[PDB]
RNA sequence: GAUGGGGAAGCUCCGUUUCAAAGGCCUGAUUUUAUGCAGGCCACCAUCGAAAGGGAAUCCGGUUAAGAUUCCGGAACCUGG
RNA sequence: UUUACUUAUUCAAUGAAGCGGAGCUGGAAUUCCACGUUCUAGCAUUCAAGGUCCCAUUCGGGGCUGAUCCGGGUU
């Protein structure tokens, strides 16, 4: 008879993302002329740690090609980056480590890093710490780039899309068991309001579709319906299986 | 620093109390040395053509 | 007049003309603001037919109502 | 339609701003000064504290305008009673009323104004 | 001479920030420049029905300079001429017992449109002038044909402003002559031949064919493009 | 939390720089008046929100029945001009 | 059913800055290609100097070019 949890999530009252130390949104370059037909040349000025991300980003300070001034741009620091590398943006950019290429512009088996869904976008894909994109592959005609996703998924881009060459610094971050109570809730302080989370089978009937019952158990399926409601869609939201894990991924 | 003398906020040097001396010295040099090597970049360009 | 003709020609709303017309200017309505001054009448037979006369202290407003 | 216009950014043209030239003024008779020194100055504090502080520290008490501040009256106090104000400090007390330490510059003495001005 | 030297600057990608350029093409107008520029695209990007689109062609301006020429002669009575007129007629019908025609008959342009269509339905209109640009289309859409079943020559002319002009006011969306005198007669028939053979003869064609349809210039490019290699190859 | 806008029958809701023509301050020249015409410089935006966050500058001695870094005596300091 | 067109509609970005089509120059066969930045944590702003033409004089000022043209479709 309640509004559940994750129903209530969304009002985002004491669910919004706690956002006061970060950095600002770690974007790309604006995609401007010089990216479209040359290359610009920043220079990494800091790399810094942004609370509630696991990567560094990289502070790239370009000079302003139509105004007498500096832009500061934050972009998620690639590994290897460096303080005092100068970073090259644009179609005609190099292959080097940290640079912001054209999907386009780079061969089969590049990795690249914080690829743009969508020419301008400035980062979409491939932004958590030790997460990369692959280029698979081109289709010059009707240009298009084909790209393998952390996920495994293939997509289909622009190849004016552009990314940065390499791998988000910070990777092997979940190797380390947080081994602690506190460090779970240290690190969602600086996230949001998700932890600890309470079971619901452990609840009453009113709180949650689990709750209840004179033993703790789910009762029906957890495999939920994808067009089940609100307040109904607790446990396994549209299965196409459960249960451990065996065999390969990867299905053609 | 409203209420005091540009002596006490200030050095006898290109940058002053904005950058100390060795990064003064750093920029002086490095300013030069790519200034020559933007022309003999250019003059090898000039002499590969 | 130019009435009895306007009022006639109003009338065939699906004919190739009307269209054409419809289409132009729902897409210049939609372009302005949903409630806006209009600086004469659209159809000045019907605001004639409807009260309106062409002299000071007379206003026409074109407004937008969602369906 | 064919100047250089080297920004993209388009703003709204500078157009002249008349001054307003009214057909009949807007409240037909200026308003006397609302505060002037009768009111600023509303009578004299006669306690034995504030009769205290007239004998010994040349300093004369007032009860003032709530409205007054210390410019009004001290430039009050100069114009009723012809006297030098070396510094005005002001109190709101408790029942509401303003009071105001008029302390006179050396030139005159607070006593001698009192017995002028009528309370001794 | 000695003092002053060639400092060219490389206005390259990465070099020596952009100058200050003409970039009008690229100014964020208001809402109501773009309004206007985009409907008169829309209105061409679109097909426009003949009963339109026959309004698209106007008097030459040789033509045009020569009609409202003879249309200039005609001018109505301005406000000063009135008075003169009316006191001229006061002071005679007082005193000659004038039968109110102590003035002679007017020779004036015919505007307003309904009197200029209740003047073409009764066929006393020689020459018919309608604006091109009567913003409510409606009030004029109809007047090509109503003059060409009556028998009325007309043409379609530029500027409902410039018919204003004619009959002293701001705009007039017509301007008709339904007499003129002697020595312009021959003028008016040369004039209403040139008209017929631009507008009364070509009717019976621009009726039936369509407008608009055209391309905007970097749709045209690629239409091009792709009609010079797949359709020639 | 207004505005521009959009929603809502509506009380009002959203949104806070947004699909807005959102600007005051410099001054060539003007000094028929340092402004309008007119040379030319800067803007991706109201406002509210802390008596524990940030923040210009004051101390000592004495004094009252009851006020004191506030009065008195002396000695300073900051801001604006 | 697959496909095209773009102006309705929809998405996104920008201080709506370089879009589209041509052209100059060089290379190579009407076509093609090229057409200012990559050792370095420096610097890059004053209608840009320069070139040129005009005026008006002792201050200087203006135009053109530098920085191709065309279409005003911001992309
Ligand atoms: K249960
Ligand atoms: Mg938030
Ligand atoms: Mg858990
Ligand atoms: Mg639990
Ligand atoms: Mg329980
Ligand atoms: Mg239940
Ligand atoms: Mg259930
Ligand atoms: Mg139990
Ligand atoms: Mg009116
Ligand atoms: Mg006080
Ligand atoms: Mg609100
Ligand atoms: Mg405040
Ligand atoms: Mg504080
Ligand atoms: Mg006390
Ligand atoms: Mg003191």
């Amino acid at each position: 008879g309640r509004v559940i949890r994750n129903q209530r999530k969304g009002a985002g009252s004491i669910f919004t993302s706690h956002t006061r130390l970060r950095q600002g949104a770690a974007k790309l370059r604006t995609l401007d002329y010089a990216e479209r037909h040359g290359y610009i040349r920043g220079i990494v000025k800091q790399i810094v740690h942004d609370s509630g991300r696991g990567a560094p980003l990289a502070k790239v300070v370009f000079r302003d090609p139509y105004k007498y001034r500096l832009r500061e741009e934050i972009f998620i620091a690639n590994e290897g980056v460096h303080t005092g590398q100068f970073i090259y943006a644009g179609k005609k950019a190099s292959l080097n480590v940290g640079n912001v290429l054209p999907l386009g512009s780079v061969p089969e088996g590049t990795i690249v890093s914080n690829v743009e869904e969508k020419p301008g976008d400035r980062g979409a894909l491939a932004r958590a710490s030790g997460n990369y994109v692959i280029i698979i592959g081109h289709n010059p005609d009707e240009n298009k780039t084909r790209v393998r996703l952390p996920s495994g998924a293939k997509k289909v881009i622009s190849s004016d899309a552009r990314g940065v060459i390499g791998v988000i610094a910070g990777g092997g971050r979940v190797d380390k068991p947080l081994l602690k109570a506190g460090r779970a809730f240290h690190k969602y302080r600086l996230k949001r309001n998700s932890w600890p989370k309470t079971r619901g089978v452990a609840m009453n009937p009113v709180d949650h579709p689990h709750g209840g019952g004179n033993h703790q158990h789910i009762g029906k399926a957890s495999t939920i319906s994808r067009g089940a409601v609100s307040g109904q869609k607790a446990g396994l939201i549209a299965a196409r299986r459960t249960g451990l894990l065996r065999g390969s991924q990867k299905t053609q | 620093y409203a209420t005091v003398s540009k002596t006490h906020k200030t050095v006898s040097r290109a940058y002053g109390g904005s950058r100390c001396a060795n990064c003064v010295k750093e920029r002086i040099i490095r300013a030069f040395l790519i200034e020559e090597q933007k022309i003999v970049k250019k003059v090898v360009k000039e002499q590969t053509e | 007049g130019a009435y009895k003709y306007l009022e006639e020609l109003q009338r065939k709303k699906q004919s190739d003309v009307l269209r054409f017309l419809q289409r132009v200017r729902v897409w210049e309505y939609r372009q302005k603001n949903v409630i806006h001054r209009a600086a004469r009448p659209t159809r000045p037979d019907k605001a004639r037919r409807l009260g309106y006369k062409a002299k000071q202290g007379f206003v026409i407003y074109r407004v937008r109502v969602r369906r | 339609a064919l100047k250089v216009r080297t920004s993209a950014t388009f703003r709204l043209p500078k157009t002249l701003k008349l001054a307003r030239a009214p057909k009949y003024a807007s409240k037909a008779v200026p308003h006397y000064n609302r505060l002037d020194s009768y009111k600023v100055i509303e009578q004299p504090i006669t306690s034995e504290t504030a009769m205290k502080k007239v004998e010994d520290g040349n300093i004369l008490v007032f009860q003032v305008s709530m409205k007054a501040n210390k410019y009004q009256i001290k430039k009050a106090v100069k114009e009723l009673y012809e006297v030098d104000v070396l510094k005005v400090n002001t109190l709101v007390r408790p029942n509401g009323t303003k009071k105001a330490y008029v302390r006179l510059t050396a030139d005159y003495d607070a006593l001698d104004i009192a017995n002028r001005i009528g309370y001794i | 001479n000695p003092l002053t030297h060639s400092t060219p600057k490389n206005f390259g990608i990465g070099q020596a920030v952009q100058p200050k350029r003409n970039l009008s093409r690229y100014v964020k107008w208001p809402e109501y420049v773009r309004v206007q520029r985009q409907k008169k695209i829309l209105s061409i990007r679109l097909k426009v029905p003949p009963t339109i689109a026959q309004f698209q062609y106007t008097l030459d301006r040789n033509t045009a300079a020569e009609t409202f020429k003879l249309f200039n002669k005609y001018r109505p009575e301005t406000a000063a001429e009135k008075k003169e007129r009316l006191t001229k007629e006061a002071a005679a019908v007082a005193e000659g017992k004038s039968k109110q025609d102590a003035s002679p008959k007017p020779y004036a342009v015919k505007y307003g449109l309904n009197h200029v269509v209740a003047l073409i339905e009764n066929k006393k209109a020689k020459l018919v002038l309608i604006a091109n640009d009567v913003d409510p289309i409606e009030l004029v859409v109809f007047l090509p044909a109503l003059c060409k079943k009556m028998g009325v020559p007309y043409a379609i002319v530029k500027g409902k402003a410039r018919l204003g002009t004619l009959v002293n006011q701001k705009t007039s969306a017509v301007a008709a002559l339904t007499e003129v005198r002697a020595e312009d007669e021959a003028a008016l028939a040369k004039l209403v031949s040139t008209i017929d053979a631009n507008f009364a003869d070509k009717y019976d064609e621009v009726k039936k064919h369509w407008g608009g349809g055209i391309l905007g210039n970097k749709a045209q490019a690629k239409m091009d493009k792709r009609a010079k290699n797949s359709d020639s190859a």
